[PDB]
DNA sequence: ACGTCCCTCTCGA
RNA sequence: AUCGAGAGGG
């Protein structure tokens, strides 16, 4: 599709970070969500590369 | 009066269960609110839908 | 590839 | 509270 679906975007340059709601922190003093984490672990698995390169 | 139909009668052994309906029963409108699905809440024990 | 609906308890990171 | 495993109730 000429603006909904190019197909260049399968590829993905730019990240949607969702927010507090789709991922939140109870009082467990607190203790973040299982996707919380993960971006933490793509943030750092980010950055290594980014210097890396 | 008598009962035109006489009634087989004796001392059959019976058991109390695990099920008290006081123990069962349960309402709700308006209540406590699950935080990630925003709906209510599951059980009896955390009184919910 | 999904693999019946709902419900009441009890317990380990 | 959250997920994971377990026995029963129609």
């Amino acid at each position: 599709n000429e603006v909904f679906s190019r197909p260049e975007w399968m590829i993905l340059t730019c990240l949607p970070v969702p927010p507090p709601p789709v991922r939140p922190s109870i009082s467990f003093q607190r203790g973040e969500d299982d996707l919380t984490f993960k971006l933490a672990d793509i943030l750092k698995a980010n950055i290594s590369l980014e210097t890396l390169e | 009066k008598k009962l035109m139909a006489q009634i087989f009668f004796g001392p059959t052994y019976y058991q109390r269960l695990r099920h008290m309906v006081d123990d069962k029963i349960h309402a709700r409108a308006r209540g406590p609110m699950q935080v990630l699905t925003r709906q209510p809440v599951e059980g009896r024990s955390r009184d919910g839908g």
